[PDB]
């Protein structure tokens, strides 16, 4: 049977990279997202992403470098309408209007849902326990709040973060000024979760260096000391505790490498879930906390607080940010 | 048996609490002030 | 003490209820002690609403999420939404709280005092996860009352008062609807829109007749799949293609959950017609085409053109078109020209927004909605500061749109999360290695070298 | 034996907070700094410094309070209580910044401090100092940021005031002012601590995913005794998986750990280079090319250009508040804006 | 009679935290289960009556 | 405004929607009077 | 397993509460009478909301001059 | 006046769960 | 004479919350409420 041998090539574990299921849909939308992004970081045309024919240039061929250059989100006028390449009249038109944008983030998406699915099956054919998936999900939750839950809220696909490094700072400090996301508690936690993981990272191997098992001589490299494969751990894991207990104190340390490897895990995928969520969540526009003119003297007079020094900077961002696209007071939208 | 009472944990335990007590105290009085 | 520690039941604190999993009569019992919660919580919530409300203003300016909820079935209001008896949101209210107290003496009574496991007491109440006859049994009994729920909707539309239509000509009003659309072709045909802008899948249901019809196939499918599953085994393929455990029927629920989150969250946000914005307040793109109709009336009171009048980029700054040719309402809020409200709806021509309608018949209700709406838009802080982040602190308003969306955006996301970590535990466990890797029998040992 | 000698028996004793002799230095200047920071959040304005309430008791919350720097006119003044500044009188210290000073001086000390603790904690129990080393980069960014910018600068007012929203002010003049996140010492920093962040999850996920089974309990923290021999997890397994999912996979332990050693470290000592060069407003503001072009070329457009723009908004809305020291008088007219809004 | 009402409110209250005390404390103390059984019958008896009064009566305000 | 006969009892509704809340913590309290077991 | 009695056993004895409720109240109402008496303004020279502003000011009391900023400051109480 | 009835109702309820609690712990129950 | 350890916590937590809330009561009153 040709469907039983499919099947079973499908889901080889001796195959140097797992296709799985998932990667079944992974492969091709990542395939097709690697290669229109490449193409289009390098040769898109200009594209009106505010949808007041006022194309902005994107691409290595006309005029960026690697910092300036990105994909342009797909336009204002589209908003959240679904743009394929059929629908529109000709390819010139396509690029116009940024259809490159949602082709790539439609199939990123995909593909990295399956890759996270993917990631699951592997586990599951290895005899694996199956949550490296969910700590996935905490960057994929990233990705589907700046690419599809904020254009969604805020009703257009102008407003996904651009493919670009230049585009991506753009995005940062345009929420900032409509958001005010460095005030947001969810945020906080991200920034709480990304320094932690930092810190525990630069920790947890320093610790694990610092108690290595001599096993090789001053001259050649300590890595070495390990054996892929090898039984017994290649450093002292009470040595490391009654350091880092001698450090703060003693029940601020793991003895239990399990518990201290769980909090690895936990503490910057649970900060990246809080920040992907504060991302989400204004993009329902529940922004951060507003406490313009709050301090307030016994006359009445408005006292100032950093606060209020960040509002002026977020009013300079907002007055300048889009300077062409509004006709109305409020920036509703 | 036999613990002692005043050592180096004590200073450093009333050290950080004696002074948090007495700031939130403080901060506890601060919600009730009027302009 | 029966399975209430670490050693007997393998589970630490920190995991406890999956101490329950195979006692039936202490899982029945924090159930109903859960539902009671969720009854209470709707009760309280209510009586709490009730006691801070105020008539006379907007239920969006005052914080409600339930009081719009009896609103929209018809109960105690009257044309525009204004309210004209508090009397049923007290009756609802304190209903659902006698009725937690009841449901938390059962859950109470099942979880400490009544038998362990149900199955010695009664083969009727008592049931094994492996056996998939009584699963596929519950499961038809719970399709039933899901149905006949929907069945209630239906009768609370047809018969007892109907519902509030802000469709209904002459502003919303309370409605009885007599002439539900009982036609699959426009059912299902909400059912296989897209969900992309301008289509908006089942979430852009504009008016009640599809609603109540829909929920009458709802109520008549789900009776009809309740006695299916009653009379009915599980076929092979689905005995090959599922997992039949506890833990994997919850993360099947988790999933479902956490897309009827998501779905929720868009129901909310765009649709203003089972969600009427005289009780939630307008929708983003509501605000957006409010602000602009309100400065066309301004600018064409003082006597500009605004059809010919152009913007900084030569677009039109009060009317343009859409991609497709429709006039539409110029600057951002071109992404919101899909937007249908009942104040927006009768300037609107074949083509799109006409400049004789605009010109010659806005009437001062219009002009006064859409400053509403434009002053109300669903934008604020999380310490309620009503606006933009860069606005001072004098306006006390989170729109209730806003409040929904971002809460069941993050539950629904964390359902999700739920539902990976419960069916990947659930995989794990039944075929064996959700404890770890056996250290004699590792699989990675018997595999040959990648390269 | 010696009067040393049997004072460095007491300072080594094992006791549930070691001391050491790095404590002399350690334990009271860093109690000093939280003091300070404490007090100043709770109970001292920046009224006559910036113009701002940033206390507790003037009504500030958590994110709001701070103890801010001092005013521009201080200069790099060390602002000490005995100073030519404050001349003994404690009231007019607070009111002058000279607790930011003294958090700042007595935190760097106290870094010292903690640095030199991991030195001698690390040799007395036996392990090598790669702990201490991994501390240095905190140090470096500390010594960057609040100590080598300001001085870089015109006074310690530029130096980040020691609060949550003070913090976020310093961000945004950072944008505004040097378009810091343009500059690659920066955008390394941001790859060290997000690559961090990526190496503790995925390193944590793995292992707790890569277990052997040691017991019977469906908790698995327990199956694991620390005087064991053996490995907890399987590293075979996981290098299999990691090399079927992503391509590539780590087969050394030892390399595994330092790597997650090297990669925040380094990215953070790659800022603190970066914030030296802003020290002397030596910035990646911008790119010649792309600016001779939009200077010749009005339809010319990129995201950096209208970053640019973004830059000129937050100058001129923030200088006159931010910067009291210069006056700044901005009439409506030469404020920089976009249509409408 | 609205002093009767509020009277017959204020009992039910009274009786609705007795019973949210006291029926956990009856059900998980085993050996006090005669008693206690007939206190919680008649308790649960007395506070149905009381909310069905209560409603009477709210009818009658 | 709740029904005025009703209103003698308007602070304990006011209290009434957090008790879920405290359900949550009431969990903790008999883990901890049990030890954590 | 230093030497020193465990936290626990130190918390649940009798002695530590008939110290620490006479100790604990009272710094607690020595930091409230800190500031109810209004010395903390005194000490740490943070202005009462009445003391921001003259009556008839609207001009922040900056800081301008180094040497003599403690006499600038006492200048700017001077002024109310 | 309102919110010390507020605060005497939230106290008599947050201890009633404790109060369980304690009754429990005291009459050796099964908790 | 030993107080139960539950009870300890049981009534510290509780003396956190109340702090907590009072600390978020003045948020809404008195000075920093924008009133
Ligand atoms: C790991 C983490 C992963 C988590 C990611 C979850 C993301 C899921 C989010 C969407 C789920 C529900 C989709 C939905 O309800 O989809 C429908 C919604 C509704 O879409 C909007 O629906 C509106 C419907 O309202 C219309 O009809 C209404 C009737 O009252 C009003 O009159 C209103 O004004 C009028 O415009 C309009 O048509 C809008 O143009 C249209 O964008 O779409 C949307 O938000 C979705 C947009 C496309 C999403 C497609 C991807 C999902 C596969
Ligand atoms: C890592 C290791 C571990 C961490 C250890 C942390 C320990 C703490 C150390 C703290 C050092 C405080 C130094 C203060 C300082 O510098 O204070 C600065 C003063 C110089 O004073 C400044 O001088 C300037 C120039 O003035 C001159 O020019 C003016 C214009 O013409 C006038 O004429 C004026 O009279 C004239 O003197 C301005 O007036 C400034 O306002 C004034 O602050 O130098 C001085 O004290 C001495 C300068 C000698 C060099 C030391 C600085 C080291 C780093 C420099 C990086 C630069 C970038
Ligand atoms: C919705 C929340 C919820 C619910 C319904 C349950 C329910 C249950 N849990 Mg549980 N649990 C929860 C949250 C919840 N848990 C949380 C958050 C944690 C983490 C801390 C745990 C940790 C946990 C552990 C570690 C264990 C359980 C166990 C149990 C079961 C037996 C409990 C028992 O023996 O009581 C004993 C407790 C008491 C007798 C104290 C009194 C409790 C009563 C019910 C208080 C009622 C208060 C209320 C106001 C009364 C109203 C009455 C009125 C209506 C008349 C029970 C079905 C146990 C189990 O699986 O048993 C096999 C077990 O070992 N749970
Ligand atoms: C209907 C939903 C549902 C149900 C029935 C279960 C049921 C179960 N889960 Mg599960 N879970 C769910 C949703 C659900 N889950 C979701 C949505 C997630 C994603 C976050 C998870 C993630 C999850 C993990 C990671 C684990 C479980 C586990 C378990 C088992 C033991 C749980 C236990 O004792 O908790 C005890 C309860 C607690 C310890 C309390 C947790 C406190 C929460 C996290 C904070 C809540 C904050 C609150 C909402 C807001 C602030 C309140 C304020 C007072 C501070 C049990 C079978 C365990 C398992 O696999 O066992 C086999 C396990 O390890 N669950
Ligand atoms: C999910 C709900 C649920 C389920 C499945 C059960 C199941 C069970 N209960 Mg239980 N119980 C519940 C809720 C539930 N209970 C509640 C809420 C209470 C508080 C009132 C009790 C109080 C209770 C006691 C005191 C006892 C049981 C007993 C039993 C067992 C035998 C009952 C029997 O023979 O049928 C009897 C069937 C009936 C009396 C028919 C009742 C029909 C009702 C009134 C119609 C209600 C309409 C609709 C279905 C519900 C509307 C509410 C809805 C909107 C939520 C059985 C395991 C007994 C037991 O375990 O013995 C050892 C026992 O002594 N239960
Ligand atoms: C809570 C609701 C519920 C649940 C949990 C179940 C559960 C089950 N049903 Mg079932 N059923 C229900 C309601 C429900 N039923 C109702 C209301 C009806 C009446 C219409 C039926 C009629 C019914 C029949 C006739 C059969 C089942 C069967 C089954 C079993 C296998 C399910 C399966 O593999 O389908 C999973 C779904 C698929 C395999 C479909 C393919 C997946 C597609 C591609 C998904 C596309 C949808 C996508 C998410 C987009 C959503 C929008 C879309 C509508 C456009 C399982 C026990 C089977 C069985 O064994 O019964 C004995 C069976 O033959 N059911
Ligand atoms: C060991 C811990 C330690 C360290 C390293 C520091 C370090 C510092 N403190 Mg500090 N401090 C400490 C503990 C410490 N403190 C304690 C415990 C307190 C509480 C009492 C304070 C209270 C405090 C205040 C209130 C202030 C400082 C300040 C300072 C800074 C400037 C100090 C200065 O210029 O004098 C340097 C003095 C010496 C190095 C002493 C030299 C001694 C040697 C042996 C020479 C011998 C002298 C000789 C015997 C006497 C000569 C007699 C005659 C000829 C004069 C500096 C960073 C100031 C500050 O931060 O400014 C913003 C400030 O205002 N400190
Ligand atoms: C098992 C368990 C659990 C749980 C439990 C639960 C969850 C329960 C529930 C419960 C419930 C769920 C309950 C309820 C109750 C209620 C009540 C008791 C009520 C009553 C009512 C009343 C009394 C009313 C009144 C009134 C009216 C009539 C009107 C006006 C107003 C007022 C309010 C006055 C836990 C976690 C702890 C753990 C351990 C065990
Ligand atoms: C009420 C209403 C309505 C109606 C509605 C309806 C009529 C509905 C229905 C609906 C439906 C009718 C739905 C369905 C769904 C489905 C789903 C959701 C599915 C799922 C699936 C799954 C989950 C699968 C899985 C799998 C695969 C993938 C393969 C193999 C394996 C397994 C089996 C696991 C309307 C809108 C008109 C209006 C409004 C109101
Ligand atoms: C500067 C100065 C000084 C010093 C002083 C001091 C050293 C002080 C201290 C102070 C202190 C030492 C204070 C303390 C404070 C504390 C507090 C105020 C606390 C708070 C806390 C809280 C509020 C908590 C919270 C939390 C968290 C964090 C998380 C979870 C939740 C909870 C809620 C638990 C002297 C005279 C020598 C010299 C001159 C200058
Ligand atoms: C409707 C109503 C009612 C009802 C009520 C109820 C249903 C109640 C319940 C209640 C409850 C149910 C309560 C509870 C509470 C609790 C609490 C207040 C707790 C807290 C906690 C804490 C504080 C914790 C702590 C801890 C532990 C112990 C361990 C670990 C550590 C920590 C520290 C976290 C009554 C009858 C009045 C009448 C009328 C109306
Ligand atoms: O597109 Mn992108 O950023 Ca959201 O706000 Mn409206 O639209 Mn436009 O201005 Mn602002
Ligand atoms: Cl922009
Ligand atoms: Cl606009
Ligand atoms: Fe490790």
């Amino acid at each position: 049977n040709l469907w039983e041998r499919f099947c079973n090539w499908v889901t080889s574990t001796d195959n140097r990279l797992y296709v799985g299921w998932f990667g079944v849909i992974m492969i091709p939308t990542l395939l097709a997202a690697t290669i229109c992004f490449v193409i289009a970081f390098i040769a898109a045309p200009p594209v009106d992403i505010d949808g007041i024919r006022e194309p902005v240039s994107g691409s290595l061929l006309y005029g960026n470098n690697i910092i300036t250059g990105a994909v342009v989100p797909s336009s204002n006028a589209i908003g959240l309408h679904f743009y394929p390449i059929w629908e529109a009249a000709s390819l010139d038109e396509w690029l116009y209007n940024g259809g490159p944008y949602q082709l790539i983030i439609f199939h990123f998406l995909l593909g990295a849902s399956c890759y996270m699915g993917r990631q699951w099956e592997l586990s599951y054919r290895l005899g694996m326990r199956p949550w490296i998936c969910v700590a996935y999900s905490a960057p994929l939750a990233s990705a589907f709040a700046v690419f599809l839950i904020y254009p969604i809220g805020q009703g257009s696909f102008s407003d996904g973060m651009p493919l670009g490094i230049s585009g991506t700072f753009n995005f940062m400090i345009v929420f900032q000024a409509e958001h005010n996301i460095l005030m947001h508690p969810f945020h906080q936690l991200g920034v709480a979760g990304v320094f932690g993981g930092a810190l525990f990272c630069a920790m947890h191997g320093s610790l694990v260096t610092s108690s290595l098992i001599r096993e090789t001589t001053e001259t050649e490299s300590a890595n070495y000391g390990y054996k892929f494969g090898q039984e017994e751990e290649t450093y002292n894991i009470v040595a490391a505790h009654g350091y880092f207990g001698r450090l703060i104190f003693q029940y601020a340390s793991f003895n239990n490498s399990r518990s201290l490897h769980f909090f690895l895990a936990a503490w910057p995928v649970v900060g990246v879930w809080f920040t992907a969520l504060g991302i989400s969540t204004m993009a329902f526009n529940l922004n951060g906390f507003n406490f313009n003119h709050s301090v307030i003297d016994a006359k009445g007079n408005v006292i100032n607080t950093w606060a209020d020094i960040i509002n002026r900077a977020n009013l300079g961002m907002e007055v300048m940010h889009e300077r062409n696209a509004h006709n109305f007071p409020l920036d509703l939208a | 048996v036999s613990y002692p009472i005043f050592t180096v944990r004590w200073v450093a335990v009333h050290t950080l609490a004696v002074p948090t007590i007495f700031f939130l105290g403080a901060i506890a009085a601060m919600q009730f002030i009027q302009r | 003490a029966t399975n209430r520690d670490q050693e007997s039941s393998g589970f630490a604190w920190w995991a406890g209820n999956a101490r329950l999993i195979n006692l039936s009569g202490k899982l029945l019992g924090a159930h109903v002690a859960h539902a009671g919660l969720i009854v209470f919580w709707a009760g309280a919530m209510t009586l709490f609403e009730l006691a801070h409300f105020i008539p006379e203003k907007p239920m969006y300016e005052q914080g409600l999420i339930l009081i719009p909820h009896i609103a929209t079935l018809g109960w105690g209001v009257g044309p525009g939404g204004e309210v004209v008896d508090t009397f049923p949101f007290f009756v609802v209210g304190v209903v659902h709280l006698i009725s937690s107290a009841v449901l938390g003496f059962g859950g109470v009574y099942h979880a400490i005092r009544g038998p362990e496991t149900l199955e010695e007491y009664s083969s009727f109440f008592g049931y094994d996860w492996k056996d998939k006859n009584k699963m596929t049994t519950i499961l038809g009994f719970h399709l039933i009352v899901l149905g006949i729920g929907a069945l209630l909707l239906v009768a609370k539309a047809m018969f007892f008062g109907g519902l509030y239509d802000t469709w209904a000509p002459g502003g919303g009003d309370v409605r009885v609807i007599t002439n539900p659309t009982l036609d699959p072709r426009v059912i299902f045909g909400y059912l296989l829109k897209s969900p992309f802008g301008g289509e908006g899948w089942i979430v852009s249901v504009n008016n009640l007749e599809d609603v109540v019809g829909g929920h009458i196939w709802i109520g008549l499918i789900c009776i009809a799949g309740g006695i299916w599953h009653i009379l009915t085994t599980p076929f092979g393929w689905a005995r090959r293609a599922f997992i039949w455990s506890g833990e994997a029927y919850l993360s099947y629920s988790l999933g479902a959950l956490s897309m009827m989150g998501f779905i929720a969250t868009c129901f909310v946000w765009f649709n203003n017609t089972v969600y009427p914005s005289e009780f939630y307040g307008p929708t983003g793109p509501e605000a957006s085409q409010a602000q602009a109709m309100t400065f066309l009336i301004r600018d064409q009171k003082l006597g500009a053109n605004v059809g010919s009048a152009q913007g900084p980029t030569g677009l039109g700054k009060y009317l343009m078109r859409s991609p497709t040719g429709e006039i539409i309402f110029g600057g951002e809020t071109m992404r919101f020209w899909d937007f249908r409200g009942p104040w927006l709806e009768p300037l609107r021509g074949p083509n799109g927004l006409d400049l004789n309608k605009i010109k010659n018949d806005i009437q001062p209700w219009q002009e006064r909605r859409a400053a509403e709406y434009m002053t109300h838009a669903p934008l604020g802080s999380l310490n309620s500061v009503g606006g933009v982040a860069t606005e001072i602190n004098s306006v006390n308003f989170v729109s209730p749109r806003s409040w929904l969306a971002t809460s069941h955006f993050v539950l629904a996301f964390f359902f999700l999360v739920g539902h990976l970590w419960h069916a990947g535990r659930a995989r794990a466990a039944a075929a064996g290695f959700e404890k770890g890797i056996d250290r004699e029998s590792e699989p990675v040992l018997s595999m040959p070298s990648l390269d | 034996r010696g009067w040393f000698d049997i004072l460095d028996d007491w300072l080594k004793r094992d006791r549930f907070v070691f001391v050491g002799w790095s404590g002399i230095l350690l334990f009271p200047c860093a109690y000093l700094a939280l003091g300070g920071w404490l007090t100043g959040t709770t109970f001292v304005t920046s009224w006559y410094t910036h113009g701002l309430a940033s206390s507790y008791l003037e009504g500030c919350n958590f994110l709001t309070v701070a103890v801010s720097t001092p005013a521009n006119s201080m200069g790099h003044s060390l602002l000490l209580l005995w100073g030519p500044e404050a001349q003994g009188d404690f009231t007019r210290w607070c009111q002058l910044g000279g607790l930011w000073t003294f958090i700042a001086l007595h935190g760097a000390f106290g870094l010292i401090g903690f640095m030199l603790r991991q030195f001698e904690i690390a040799r007395l129990v036996g392990v090598r100092p790669y702990n201490a080393i991994a501390f240095s980069a905190p140090i470096a960014v500390f010594v960057s940021v609040f100590l080598i910018y300001p001085l870089g600068q015109s006074s310690w007012f530029f130096a980040p005031s020691f609060g949550v929203a003070a913090i976020f002010r310093f961000l945004l003049f950072f944008q505004g002012f040097h378009n810091w996140t343009l500059n690659p010492f920066h955008m390394m920093g941001v790859a060290g601590v997000l690559g961090g962040a990526l190496l503790c999850a995925i390193h944590g996920a793995t292992v707790e995913n890569t277990l052997f089974q040691d017991g019977e309990g469906a908790s698995t923290f327990r199956a694991f005794n620390p005087t064991q021999a053996e490995e907890t997890y399987s590293m075979v397994t996981a290098n299999r998986f990691w090399s079927q999912i992503f391509g590539i996979a780590f087969s050394n332990k030892r390399w595994l750990h330092f790597f997650m050693l090297f990669v925040p470290v380094t990215g953070l000592w790659m800022s603190a280079i970066g914030v030296v060069g802003l020290a002397l407003n030596l910035r990646s503001y911008d790119f010649i090319s792309q600016e001779i072009r939009a200077a010749e070329d009005p339809e010319f457009e990129t995201f950096y250009t209208k970053n640019l723009l973004l830059n000129e908004g937050i100058r001129a809305w923030m200088a006159p508040q931010d910067q009291p020291h210069e006056n700044f008088v901005f009439p409506e007219e030469v404020l920089p804006r976009g249509n409408a809004l | 009679m609205t002093i009767l009402f509020q009277l017959a409110l204020a009992a039910l209250v009274i009786l609705s935290f007795v019973m949210v005390i006291g029926v956990p404390v009856a059900y998980a103390s085993p050996q006090d289960w005669d008693r206690s059984k007939q206190l919680i019958f008649l308790g649960s008896g007395l506070w149905i009556a009381l909310v069905l009064v209560v409603g009477v009566l709210n009818f009658f305000v | 405004k709740l029904p005025e006969a009703y209103a003698i009892f308007d602070p304990l509704v006011d209290v009434l929607p957090v008790i879920p809340v405290l359900f949550l913590a009431l969990a903790f309290v008999w883990q901890a009077a049990v030890g954590f077991r | 397993t230093t030497g020193e009695r465990p936290f626990s056993d130190i918390i649940t004895s009798v002695r530590y509460w008939v110290i620490h409720s006479i100790t604990i109240p009272a710094l607690f109402i020595a930091g409230w009478l800190f500031v109810s008496t209004g010395l903390a303004y005194d000490v740490f020279g943070t202005p009462r909301p009445d003391s921001y502003y003259a009556q008839e000011q609207r001009s922040i009391p900056l800081v301008t001059d180094r040497f003599e900023a403690k006499q600038q400051v006492e200048t700017f109480l001077e002024q109310l | 006046f309102e919110v010390i009835a507020q605060l005497t109702m939230i106290a008599m309820i947050g201890i009633a769960g404790p109060m369980i609690i304690f009754l429990l712990a005291v009459r050796r129950g099964n908790l | 004479g030993r107080i139960p350890l539950w009870i300890v916590a049981t009534v510290a937590g509780m003396g956190v919350i109340v702090i907590v809330g009072l600390f978020f009561y003045g948020a809404y009153a008195g000075l920093g409420s924008s009133l």
